[PDB]
């Protein structure tokens, strides 16, 4: 009719719906999982390769946002790298007038009070990008928040976003991981990727992960090349049997 | 619709050839359900 | 975020109207009811004040608000509209106070807070607003009693009403006003003047009166209008 | 029919069409493939003409001493976001003594491009680049489209019946990490010849070469520059 | 005249044929979409908030779901609505809250923080630029000088005080409840409200709760810092509501 | 209800009939349409599963719901 021409526009149900509509492009998209342990954060792409002419493992959707803080995306990807530079934008402001690396439970708040000035007026469109943002700290522990279109964001122990996303939050919700060392998470992270994935509906995957956590002392990086092959042949086996 | 949970429950069972459902048929059940259920058409109260 | 829009949402229509201004008259004309009346040393404006349960402080709001030590608004419309007019008049009143060191006329009062309710019948991406102002006031040794509407006129009258039922109210007026009433009925006359469009029980916690004589304008204690309401004075 | 008028608006199935039409405008545009090896990165430009009198239209412009692109799409827009790749990389120059290093070249294009799909009344930018530099990692290609996404290829093409040599490339693209730099021409001349017509072929008059390598900063070839590549060159029997 | 369309109107904030704002009478019917209420009493010494507060998996953290925010030390406030404009509001409380104190040095009080959050949503209502939140801020406080205080404020503006409301679904059903228990009149002691709050809630819902099923918020003039009860406080009244 | 033949002038019941459909119902005829295979769907090989087990399922082992328990969808 034309309840859905505009972001400032209520409908007579009540909701508006061009917030509605930018979920559903996230929806759309490949699967990221997040899963929180006890003492590091680890993150898990399902990369879909589209060609054999994409160079390998470059491309990510695996961003740093800060030197403590990974953010994991999903959903349409040109508009995720613009929030990645809104982010890093705001935790060097943080950094530069109170002196010390910006807590995740702010750093959140921010960007998603940033997301949500987008959904206001006609003049913008809401992001089509639904991203988590982990973070390790010794004097907070791990954190991991979730962020959409909305502008909402929620702590979580695990979370997923992205086309399997009702799959993969029941393999975390039968998963113990408030008593596991971020060494034994990984080989769980790389399984379920494995099991939402469907090579029925996609051609083939490039698994991503990322440590954050007291493995690295408080930096995020990409988990090394060893160890993420050994969470894929722990992975190939779980399929097999 | 909580009779329908309680028949695909069965239907997972008839698929993996077993003769009974487990605790997960029914968690299962739950999502699919619940899913097509959100899709399929909002439902609005109508009062008298 | 965003620049605004810059097109004016108040246009003529082929019958010289301007639709949008006589829409919000009929907002005006869905509002509580207000009476006005002019007395001869003293203005009274009272009011149907608004409420829906007993859960509702009744002293937490006022629907007749000063504007100067001499000035008084009440009005009948929407009332978030209402606290936007009362604080670009306050402010008025102090840009004038501030440059003559003088309690500003109340003519001048009404003839800007009017010039404000016309610039938004002509500014890009508003609508007008939607209430009517009663404007009483009492300086240079008389009393005045002005109204203003969403439209941006404003009238000097000698007792008027507004809001619902604001055409039984000029009619029971036209009769019971008969010029040189003391200050004292214009709360009784007037009082009676909100009963002929109100139905149930008036309290004193339930209807607003506000007067404004040579000492300057002043809302009434609950107490002071529980007696009034002997229904006799 | 309602979805298309603005980048603003979603769709209801959850895209934007306007940023999927803008794609379209780059289909439209003259073939064009880019290749690399591990020493140099080549872009094999087909030119096309709108007459019998007239000169051929510039796929390949020249940025910097290490960055070809070739356009494909609206080209006062290729001129707009060339003009703004040259500002950059003598923006870099001029602070850091260095040459701008083209991953975090892509990455500015990447947040110019994007800020105009999500402000009102504004357009995406109707042209899609391949990005041939040469640094500190060796040799890249970068595909940009009007989308704003972008990617790192080993071997990319776009425009018209790209299609046709994006299998070429796909088939060989083992073969060419191994190649000397007169070889890896060859390959692209090949892929690009399976975008024409089957009717004509690659002459002199339509065709353009960028080489970019470890020792060779960026250059282009036209005319008779391009007949040390078109002679030797493989017969393309049908 | 009978609800006519103006050809814009349901689209923009402008009056219709009617006398009324269509656009304002559907960012209410946001506040009953969050799906949650929240009662809000008022003592004779204190003010209590009770929030359902609902989980809906075991993933969620339980502590930052909260709707239970401190806007100043002495000043909290419940959210309901939709959780990002609520957020939004919050913030925007906040700022006032301090800017207040920055400018004329003696913390806010609970009656003007809310009419400054009541308009700014009426501009939102007055241009056709944007939509108005859609959410609906109730806040309580201790006042130096009128005992314990409520208000609540709209998505149009309109904000008033309160002995006891309620906000969301079930905003028609407690009011009747809750004016029950107001013209009969007690002590409202400390004891006493909590009882009436949770009870009330309670009932119009048929939950009979959890202590990790509400969050309680309560501000007391004997200790005014605005408190949130934790699960072990609350429990003590849910059993002793047990036994009465 | 019934329907019954009847002696066109002496009312007289001559037969029992069988019921009748309207002929638009009739017209719906269970139709004979050519093989089609359900290997001849390109794609879309999880949906005839979905669809199978639903409908088809149940014409021939409805032995499977019984001994489960539970009503076919």
């Amino acid at each position: 009719t034309g309840y859905d021409l505009s972001a400032s526009t209520f409908s007579p149900d009540g909701r508006v719906f061009q917030v509605e509509y930018a979920m559903k492009a996230v929806e759309n998209s490949s699967t990221a999982i997040g899963i929180r342990c006890k003492d590091g954060v680890v993150f898990g792409v399902e990369k879909l390769v589209l060609s054999k002419l994409y160079e390998e493992g470059s491309n990510k959707r695996l961003f740093n946002v800060d030197r403590h803080v990974g953010m994991a995306v999903a959903g349409l990807l040109a508009d995720a790298r613009s929030l990645a530079d809104i982010a890093r934008e705001e935790a060097s402001n943080f950094r530069s007038n109170f002196g010390y690396n910006i807590p995740l439970k702010h750093l959140a708040d921010r960007v998603a009070m940033y997301v949500h000035a987008y959904t206001l007026y006609s003049a913008v469109r809401p992001f089509g990008c639904s991203f988590m943002l982990g973070s390790y700290s010794v004097n907070d522990g791990a954190q991991l928040y979730m962020i959409d279109p909305s502008g909402v964001s929620y702590g979580y122990w695990g979370c997923a976003i992205g086309k399997a996303r009702q799959a993969a939050k029941t393999e975390i919700e039968k998963l113990q991981m408030k008593e596991m060392t971020c060494r034994d998470i990984v080989k769980e992270v790389a399984k379920i990727i494995y099991i939402v994935h469907d090579e029925v509906k996609d051609k083939a995957f490039e698994l991503e992960l990322s440590w954050v956590g007291e493995l690295t002392n408080g930096r995020h990086e990409i988990v090394p090349k060893d160890i993420r092959e050994e969470a894929e042949k722990y992975a190939k086996e779980s399929l097999k049997e | 619709d909580l009779r329908n949970v309680c028949t695909e429950a069965g239907m997972f069972a008839i698929r993996a050839d077993h003769d009974f459902v487990v605790q997960e048929d029914f968690m299962k059940a739950v999502r699919k359900v619940a899913d097509s259920k959100k899709l399929e058409s909002k439902l609005d109260y109508k009062p008298v | 975020a965003e620049r605004g829009y810059s097109f004016s949402l108040t246009t003529f229509s082929p019958s010289g109207k301007l639709v949008q201004i006589e829409y919000a008259l009929a907002a005006v004309a869905g509002g509580a009811p207000s009476v006005g009346i002019k007395a001869a040393n003293g203005v009274v404006l009272a009011t149907e004040k608004k409420q829906k349960s007993i859960l509702y402080d009744e002293r937490s709001v006022h629907k007749v608000e000063p504007i100067t030590k001499h000035i008084g608004l009440v009005y009948s419309g929407m009332g978030p509209d209402y606290r936007v007019l009362v604080h670009r008049a306050r402010k008025l009143a102090q840009q004038y106070y501030l440059v003559y060191q003088e309690p500003i006329p109340t003519a001048q009062l009404v003839q800007r807070v009017a010039s404000v309710m016309q610039e938004y019948t002509q500014s890009g991406g508003v609508r007008p607003f939607g209430v009517s102002l009663l404007i009483c006031g009492w300086n240079e040794g008389r009393p005045y009693l002005f109204q203003s509407d969403p439209s941006g006129a404003y009238f000097a009258w000698k007792a008027t009403a507004m809001g619902k039922n604001y055409v039984n109210g000029k009619t029971f007026l036209e009769k019971r006003y008969n010029e040189d009433l003391e200050l004292e009925d214009a709360i009784h006359t007037a009082i009676l003047t909100l009963k002929e469009s109100f139905e149930g029980q008036m309290t004193e916690d339930n209807i607003e009166v506000g007067i404004c004589n040579e000492a300057g304008f002043r809302r009434l204690t609950p107490t002071e209008v529980k007696d009034y309401l002997a229904a006799i004075a | 029919n309602q979805y298309d008028n603005d980048v603003t608006v979603w769709s209801p199935q959850g895209r934007i069409h306007q940023i999927e039409y803008a794609m379209e405008a780059v289909k439209q545009g003259s073939a064009t493939v880019g290749l690399k090896s591990k020493t140099h990165a080549v872009l094999v430009a087909l030119k096309r003409a709108q007459s019998e009198l007239a000169a051929h239209q510039k796929k390949i412009l020249h940025v910097d001493n290490h960055i070809g692109i070739s356009i494909a799409g609206l080209t006062a827009d290729a001129r707009l976001l060339c003009n703004f790749m040259r500002q950059e990389c003598l923006d870099s120059r001029f602070v850091f003594d260095r040459p701008l290093p083209v991953s975090r070249l892509v990455s500015l294009i990447g947040s110019k491009t994007q800020i105009p799909t999500q402000r009102y009344g504004r357009r995406p930018y109707g042209v899609g680049l391949l990005i041939a530099g040469y640094d500190d990692m060796g040799p890249h290609i970068f595909q940009t489209c009007p989308s704003a996404n972008y990617f790192d290829c080993r071997a990319m093409s776009i425009g018209a019946r790209s299609q046709s040599a994006r299998t070429y490339l796909e088939r060989h693209m083992s073969e060419f990490m191994e190649c000397n730099l007169n070889e890896l021409v060859k390959h692209g001349l090949r892929a690009l010849r399976e975008t024409l017509p089957a009717e004509q072929d690659l002459t002199t008059k339509n065709v353009s070469i960028g080489i970019v390598g470890k020792d060779l900063e960026f250059t282009i070839y036209d005319d008779d520059d391009v007949s040390p590549f078109l002679e030797g060159l493989e017969e393309r029997p049908q | 005249s009978r609800g006519s369309s103006a050809g814009f109107d349901r689209h923009i904030t402008i009056f219709s044929p009617e006398g009324r704002l269509y656009q304002v009478e559907y960012a209410f019917k946001a506040i009953n979409q969050g799906g949650l209420t929240s009662v809000a009493v008022r003592g004779k010494d204190c003010a209590v908030i009770v929030t359902q507060k609902k989980v809906p998996d075991k993933l969620l953290d339980s502590s930052t779901v909260t709707h239970l925010f401190k806007i100043t030390e002495n000043i909290g406030c419940v959210m309901t609505g939709m959780t990002a404009d609520s957020r939004s509001q919050v913030q925007r409380a906040r700022y006032e809250a301090a800017n207040w104190k920055y400018k004329y040095g003696y913390e806010i009080p609970v009656d003007m923080l809310c009419k400054r959050i009541a308009d700014i949503s009426q501009v939102y209502t007055q241009n056709a630029e944007m939509r108005p939140l859609g959410c609906c801020m109730i806040l309580i406080g201790i006042d130096e000088e009128q005992g314990p205080q409520v208000y609540k404020c709209d998505p149009a503006g309109y904000y008033c005080g309160f002995k006891a409301t309620a906000a969301g679904v079930k905003q028609t059903e407690s009011t009747s409840f809750l004016e029950k228990k107001v013209k009969k009149k007690f002590d409202w002691t400390f004891e006493q409200t909590v009882e009436t709050a949770i009870t009330c809630l309670s009932t119009v819902l048929s939950i009979d709760f959890k202590p990790s099923e509400i969050e309680v918020g309560v501000v007391t003039v004997e200790n005014p810092k605005f408190r949130i009860l934790t699960e072990a406080e609350i429990d003590a009244h849910l059993v002793a509501l047990a036994e009465r | 209800g019934d329907l019954v033949g009847v002696n066109k002038d002496s009312y007289l019941i001559l037969e029992t009939l069988p019921t009748e459909y309207d002929s638009r119902v009739k017209a719906m005829e269970v139709d004979e349409r050519p093989t089609e295979q359900y290997s001849d769907i390109g794609g879309l090989d999880k949906q005839i599963q979905e669809l199978v087990e639903a409908i088809v399922l149940p014409m021939n082992h409805k032995e499977k719901f019984e001994n489960l328990g539970i009503q076919p969808p």
